């Protein structure tokens, strides 16, 4: 059973000498080793350390380089051996590791045995050009209804989650994550400097709450090497260019990508690198940047080219929304305006709202979507241009409501729907919502038929509306998932629906 | 033998050259002859051909140039197990209070890694306190990580003191105290309560105080976790409470920059959020056994947003920021609990009325805090009714906050009070709900449950 | 390191060797001028502070058999920046730079014991097709070798050591 | 449950696997050690000589 | 250890003439070139504030004399000068 | 004892670390500017009996010796984030805050109650003044609270009333 | 499962353990293309206990 | 030449101390004579440890209504007095 | 013939060495072959010794430590005049669009005087 497999091994084996270079390490400290030798050292090499480890040719000076090791570094020691692989860095790709859980090196740490990936990729790579890349005007449902009403996301935009702590930037990405289990898109979740038994919470609710199978996880612990932290977001991104390049689309989460800066800080001035406006280094601009600009939507002369003439029609992408925490909500430090910069909207995620109880915690007219309502399905387009409208009225007309009466009938009841709507964009955390539901939804908001029912109860009436809705006129609701189409009939038919609806509780 | 001799000393940090062969390891131990003294040194960094850079575990004076040392070629290792109980040490696993010898069977090395992702365990079995205030809006699972953030004098170690209290008693299992950077004062006030209570004998002990070189404040809260480690493998439930993760974290900025280090954005080292993570994921309870653990966070100038306190609150599972406002106002204990919270806070794993109480409390107090500067500037009289009666339901909800410990009746002069939880989920929903409307803001500062809420009310 | 700060009075006196024909007498001028800045007694007056020219004196006096254009200059020089401490670096840069000009590799072999000199001649020329200069193999006995040999090269190196293959097979297990 | 039990089984197949690969090489490696020959070490290197 | 602009042709320059009087003092040579800030070696008998004479019709004004080296601002374009000149 | 200005003490520590090179910290403080405070605030202290007849060699017996000291920082304009003050407020027992508003104003002494606490507290008091103090430390912590809250409702409730007026009594 | 899978690993320690014995003298001649010595199969019983 | 006397630095200490104005050195200034001094100490000493320490539970009074009253002072206490000029 | 060396790399700064008679002048192009690529570098300053420090226009990985690089006398030089109108460029004049070569007949150096 066993050991004629090792006796396969043992055949699977090279017994001729081949050749290298080879260099001496002088020095080593806070995981960075100073390298004698290596004249064929290459920018961004692997250098293989004893003991299995790598290390990345980071500095190359006139007579040393400065690597970084990715992995445990402290018995490491001055005059070890190393040898030059040849190698830049390459990780794992393909769908035999779409379901599992694996760190920066594409290593599995799941326990459950090795890989199947078909192939390997580069890190770093190239982003596709200006000609390359096609317009966004496909939809990702997020399956919140604030966000998928006003904030909309399209295949291939790079939504921004910037907010403060514990205000649900990680709820409202994983939610994403498990609205995906039946869209074709893939999901890749990195986790940068999470700690593990939060990652072990969440990996568990992936499961629980829905699918993993259609999810990559990716880990870099706050335990381990500044290297694995800083580049893992590069190896996500290498994983989720491998279903863009293939005509399939793919949505990435980077979980904190200000403690990507801040591994990259640590690893700069350890190798003595020139500090800039908060000591992070010079180019830390071009990190960002060149790591989201990775995000596109891409035509289908590329993808077969690409692909060498197997699919012919498709259109790849790779959506992202990264997260970013703001500290008191200052949003003119460096890290947050670089990628305030770098991406195409931002879902603010407000903390005195959270406070509040109004979770999801969107703060509309700070947060925007540059991609417009292309990115829309049509009936979500339809009903949901007031709703804009409506919540910058009720902005305004807060600062009344808290003392003050006996104002103008136009503004009472334009205050009171600003209220009623503002009280009807909430849910739960785990639960998302199909577009029927939240078309229907808005839908009764829209045409009025909360107007009389603007009470306490609105939690209430739209968990029965839900209800009635599947009890009775699913056919509806599978032509709605399946068309996004609206027009008379639909509109009338949601008519007849509403009408009777109030009839019931 | 003695085998390298030193070559440089700056004031903590000393160098030490050896033969290039057989040169130290990081993390490794030396020993050299402080005159009579024995020093202990610890290895930092292999730099150039065959020297080490290392930190003293003592003071630095009376060393010269050219003393010979010897390497130890084993991290610094300490006593762990029941030999560790009831007994002070210092960060070398020393005794400090004069009874003997430690008498251990086994010692264990300071630097060990962290758990494997695999081996981490899921619990929700949820800790009650007496604290009213903890056990509504933050409370704490048993193998949980619990900080108590704040600046100075907002009620930190008064706190600790009573969580001690309230929590190891019942608690059978051992317990470790790690006082990082304490107070010499404080840490003999506590072996001395704890030795009047009886409770030493299951409680370990490990004290670096202020007044040691920073190496031994660097160190000493990795003894802590290394003894707390030894009874998590040996499978029990423990208990570890650490006296400030803040005077690590300094104890790195101090000597940093002598160790080469270019200075990062506050002037902290560069390395902060790695020696963070290092510590910190060690603090876990696996599948063989559940470390417990309440850590103390300094917060410099009173600023949230320093990088200190800021990397260290991702790692916490409860969270109770501590205000120096609410303290100044002289409501004790001082918590926030707009900031404060914990991941324990779901309805699935409380009970749901209790997760409906709490967002109703904290929807309130946000809420009055709104209201706060218009009443300031424009008055009272230009509220409404409605309001009127939200600021006064906020102003009775936010005395029900307040409570008398056992361990702070020294200050006071008044008994202590311990509420259960079911009756602080009852009394807050009583308020809320209206069902004392009536009685004066007082009639809650102070006191117990609700019931004695209305017994003063009648006294009142 | 030094390593750094030789290199310019390594490459100036190996630049200016070659123009006065006498590259094999500089080469041991350098390694006796790094032979006696390892004296205990030389390097006190290297830390004791007196001023340069004068320090220079008290080293040129003392170093007095050597050319008026070689000893005399690339002392007091290189004693004027204070790097002196770099001679034993100086030295090695200066036999690199021949070894690189003259087309020589030093190729060392490590084998667990001698080889039959009909082994080590076709070893020689082998790696004398596989480089394209003149090698001079020098050999050592590692028991630890146990059988094959290793070829080093500079900075490449070529392992037919059985160690080496049975760690490799323990890791392709 | 079943993928659960699944993952420590293999596990532990993998873990005496691994013993028995390090038993294995050991004594590989003794055997190298005592059963060898000049003529033999010669033929080695004269499949290395050969590049 | 930074190298304090002393450089391989300088140096043997110095090796075949031990002292370096044997030029003028009234010339030297570019050694750097970095952003208008000009770094000659040589010019034993210049003064602080001179108007250096660059090749063209450009001025540079020296303002640091160091043990070695004359640090001078050029007046006008920059990016024409090399080393040597 | 009292150190007149541990802030000077550690701008002469200053100038001595730079003067010899030693690399610079936040405001060019050196690191060890922590240190040095602490290792000599430290050193006042109680020590038990047992630690006076062991040092005197036996010639006194049944006292515990004690040093007492009140080190002195200035800060700029209220200023509390800056790295002296904020070394040294971590160090003590305690704070006394002087302020220059109340000063102005003819609070002399200008200590600002509710900023500034002991934390040895009521062990170091006499019984009766324990007894008495207790009830002005809160006292005058919650007027001025309420002389904020109710600057400008000319009505008020004699409850509040009270408070108010015997807060300004108090102080 | 979990105490299945237990006494199912020992049941296949002992005959890895028959195994093993061969794989040595397998792969140290695999090592050196040459046959072992039959002879020098003396002390190979000491990595079998 | 400069000598190295293998001695930290110590203090004159004593009772005689009691009402002179001395210097860091141990010079009075006061130029009320020499000190009557009972030996010298060392000025860099370590501090009692835990175990050597007493609680504090006697007071020192201030004679000021409000420190003593509201911010009470022991004997073994390190109050901090903390504002502007 | 290419007639210098690289001599660092660190992030996008390289640093070259030349023959001393051979030093670029300030804004000088330097070209490398990069893998297969060819790696445009603008000199920055002029260290002494020969070696040059200079900006890599484009990407930086995979240079080695002694490649040689080749020193182009002029600046920049970047298409002018009609055959752009309609075209997408890079820094260096180069299409970015499929279309193809840019017809143009005159290549201007993007460094110079104001009027
Ligand atoms: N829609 C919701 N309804 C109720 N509770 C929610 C909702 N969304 C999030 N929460 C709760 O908010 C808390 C914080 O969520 P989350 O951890 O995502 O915030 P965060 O911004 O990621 O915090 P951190 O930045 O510290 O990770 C959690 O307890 C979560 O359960
Ligand atoms: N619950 C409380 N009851 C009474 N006094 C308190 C309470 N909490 C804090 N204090 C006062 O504030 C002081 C400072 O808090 P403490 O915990 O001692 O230091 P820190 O908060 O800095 O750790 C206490 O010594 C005491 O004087
Ligand atoms: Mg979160
Ligand atoms: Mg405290």
């Amino acid at each position: 059973e066993i050991s004629e497999l090792i006796k396969q091994r043992i055949a699977q084996f090279n017994v001729v000498s081949e050749a290298h270079n080879e260099g001496t390490i002088v020095s080593v400290s806070d995981g960075v080793i100073r390298i004698h030798g290596l004249a064929d050292a290459m920018q961004g090499e692997m250098i293989s350390l004893p003991g299995n480890r790598y290390a990345i040719a980071l500095n190359l000076e006139r007579d040393s380089v400065g690597a970084v090791v990715m992995g445990p570094y402290a018995d490491l020691a001055e005059g070890m051996k190393v040898k030059a692989t040849g190698r830049i860095l390459e990780v794992p790709v393909g769908r035999g590791l779409l379901g599992r859980v694996v760190n920066t090196l594409g290593a599995p740490i799941d326990g459950k045995g090795p890989l199947d990936h078909d192939g390997f990729s580069a890190v770093e790579a190239i982003a596709p050009g200006v000609i390359e890349r096609q317009s966004v005007d496909q939809p990702v449902q997020t399956g919140y209804k604030a966000v998928d009403s006003m904030i909309p996301i399209g295949r291939g935009q790079r939504e921004l989650i910037i907010g403060d702590r514990q205000t649900g930037k990680t709820a409202l990405a994983i939610d994403a994550i498990i609205n995906q289990r039946d869209s074709g898109i893939k999901a890749i979740y990195v986790a940068i400097g999470q700690k593990a038994s939060t990652i072990s919470n969440v990996v568990r609710k992936l499961e629980e709450h829905g699918a993993l199978a259609n999810t990559i996880v990716v880990v870099a612990t706050a335990s381990e090497s500044a290297a694995l932290q800083y580049l893992a977001p590069y190896a996500g991104a290498a994983m989720g260019e491998y279903f863009r390049d293939r005509g399939e689309d793919a949505l990435i989460i980077y979980d904190d990508l200000s403690k990507q800066a801040v591994a990259y800080r640590q690893i700069s001035l350890l190798l003595r690198r020139p500090p800039g406006r908060e000591a992070f280094p010079g180019d830390v601009f071009y990190l960002h940047s060149r790591l989201l600009e990775r995000a596109a939507r891409v035509n289908a002369e590329y993808v077969e080219a690409f692909t060498k003439g197997e699919v012919k029609g498709k259109t790849g992408s790779l959506t992202a929304l990264p997260i970013i925490e703001t500290q008191a909500g200052d949003v003119s430090a460096f890290v947050p305006t670089n990628v305030i910069s770098i991406t195409d909207g931002q879902i603010f995620l407000e903390t005195n709202l959270f406070n509040a109880g109004i979770r999801p915690a969107v703060n509309p007219g700070i947060s925007v979507s540059r991609v417009g309502g292309a990115a829309q399905t049509k009936i979500m387009k339809k009903l949901s241009g007031g709703i804009r409208t409506a919540l910058a009225q009720y902005r305004e007309l807060a600062a009344f409501s808290q003392f003050a009466s006996d104002l103008d009938d136009a503004t009472r009841k334009q205050l009171d729907h600003g209220q009623k709507v503002t009280e009807l964009l909430k849910q739960k955390q785990y639960a998302p919502m199909s577009v029927a539901q939240q078309s229907l939804v808005l839908f009764a908001a829209e045409r009025g038929y909360l107007a009389d029912v603007e009470l306490s109860k609105i939690g209430s009436f739209e968990a029965a509306l839900l209800a009635y809705v599947d009890r009775d006129h699913a056919p509806l609701m599978q032509e709605i998932n399946q068309t996004g189409g609206y027009n008379d009939e639909i509109e009338g038919k949601l008519k007849g629906i509403l009408d009777s609806f109030k009839a019931t509780q | 033998m003695a085998t390298g001799k030193i070559v440089q000393v700056i004031g903590a940090v000393v160098d030490v050259e050896f033969p290039q062969d057989a040169v130290p390891r990081v993390y490794d131990a030396l020993e050299v002859q402080n005159g009579n003294e024995r020093l202990v040194l610890e290895v930092q960094q292999q730099l150039g051909g065959g020297i080490v850079r290392t930190i003293a575990m003592g003071s630095s004076d009376g060393l010269r140039r050219g003393l010979d040392v010897k390497d130890l070629e084993h991290p610094i290792e300490v006593p762990v197990g029941k030999a560790t109980l009831g007994r002070i040490m210092n960060v070398l696993g020393e005794p400090v209070d004069m009874k003997g010898e430690i008498g251990e069977e086994e010692r264990w090395a300071i630097h060990r890694a962290a758990p494997s992702y695999e081996e981490l365990s899921n619990s929700q079995e949820l800790l009650e306190t007496g604290i009213k205030v903890i056990d509504l809006m933050a409370p704490f699972a048993k193998g949980g990580k619990v900080g108590l953030f704040g600046g100075a004098g907002v009620g930190k170690t008064v706190n600790m003191m009573e969580l001690i209290r309230n929590i190891a008693i019942e608690h059978s299992g051992y317990s470790v105290f790690a006082g990082v950077g304490e107070r010499t004062r404080e840490g003999n006030d506590f072996y001395h309560e704890m030795t009047d209570s009886n409770v030493i004998d299951k409680v370990s002990l490990v004290y670096g105080q202020m007044n040691e070189p920073p190496g031994n404040r660097l160190r000493v809260a990795l003894t802590g976790l290394t003894m707390a480690e030894k009874f998590r493998d040996e499978g029990r439930d423990v208990l570890l409470f650490v006296d400030n993760i803040y005077r690590y974290t300094l104890a790195g900025t101090e000597v940093s920059a002598l160790l080469g280090r270019m200075p990062s954005a506050v002037g902290y080292q560069p390395t902060l959020a790695e020696e963070m993570g290092v510590l910190q994921e060690r603090i876990t309870s696996t599948k063989t056994g559940s470390i417990t653990s309440v850590q103390a966070v300094y917060v410099p100038a009173d600023d949230l947003t320093d990088p200190s306190p800021a990397t260290t609150f991702a790692h916490l599972d409860a969270t109770v920021v501590l205000s120096r406002q609410i303290a100044s106002l002289g409501i004790y204990p001082a918590v926030d609990p707009l900031d404060s919270t914990s991941r324990q806070l779901d309805p699935l794993v409380v009970g749901q009325e209790h997760y409906d109480t709490a967002r109703g409390v904290q929807s309130i107090l946000q809420r009055y805090q709104e209201l706060k500067d218009i009443i300031a500037i424009l008055g009272m009289d230009e509220l409404s009714e409605e309001d009127k009666l939200v600021v006064a339901r906020a102003r009775k909800i936010q005395r029900f906050l307040s409570q008398p410990f056992f361990v702070a009746e020294v200050f006071t002069g008044s008994p202590g009070k311990y509420v259960s939880l079911k009756d602080t989920i009852r009394g807050f929903k009583g308020i809320m709900e209206g069902e004392y409307d009536h009685l004066p803001e007082q009639a809650f500062y102070m006191v117990g449950s609700i019931e004695e809420a209305v017994e003063k009310a009648k006294k009142l | 390191e030094f390593i750094t700060v030789a290199r310019p009075y390594a490459k100036a006196a190996f630049d200016f060797a070659v123009e006065h024909q006498s590259v094999e007498r500089w080469q041991d001028m350098l390694a006796f001028a790094a032979e006696v800045t390892k004296n205990e007694q030389m390097a006190e007056l290297l830390s004791g502070a007196l001023a340069p020219e004068t320090l220079a004196e008290s080293f040129i006096a003392v170093a007095g058999e050597q050319l008026d254009e070689n000893g005399q200059n690339l002392i007091r020089v290189m004693a004027e920046n204070g790097r002196l401490n770099a001679l034993p670096d100086v030295l090695e840069q200066f036999i690199h730079l021949r070894a690189v000009s003259e087309a020589t590799a030093e190729v060392d072999v490590i084998s667990a014991a001698a080889l039959s000199e009909q082994q080590l001649a076709k070893i020689s020329a082998a790696m004398e097709k596989r480089l394209s200069r003149k090698v001079k193999l020098n050999a050592k006995i590692d028991k630890s070798v146990m059988a094959g040999v290793i070829i080093r090269a500079g900075d490449m190196v070529i392992d037919g050591s059985v160690r080496g293959r049975l760690e490799r097979l323990a890791d392709v297990l | 449950a079943q993928a659960e039990i699944e993952a420590e089984r293999k596990r532990a197949r993998e873990e005496l696997r691994k013993q028995v690969a390090i038993l294995a090489v050991a004594g590989a490696e003794k055997i190298i050690e005592r059963s060898v020959d000049e003529a033999a070490n010669s033929d080695i290197v004269d499949k290395l000589v050969a590049e | 250890q930074l190298n304090s602009t002393e450089i391989s042709e300088l140096i043997k320059q110095r090796i075949a003439q031990f002292n370096v009087v044997s030029e003028a003092h009234n010339e030297g040579t570019i050694v750097s070139v970095s952003d208008g800030v000009i770094r000659i070696h040589g010019l034993a008998d210049a003064m602080q504030g001179e108007m250096i004479s660059l090749p063209g019709n450009r001025y540079a004004i020296a303002l640091n004399l160091e043990r070695d080296s004359v640090g001078a601002v050029v007046m006008g374009p920059y990016a024409d000068l090399a080393e040597g000149m």
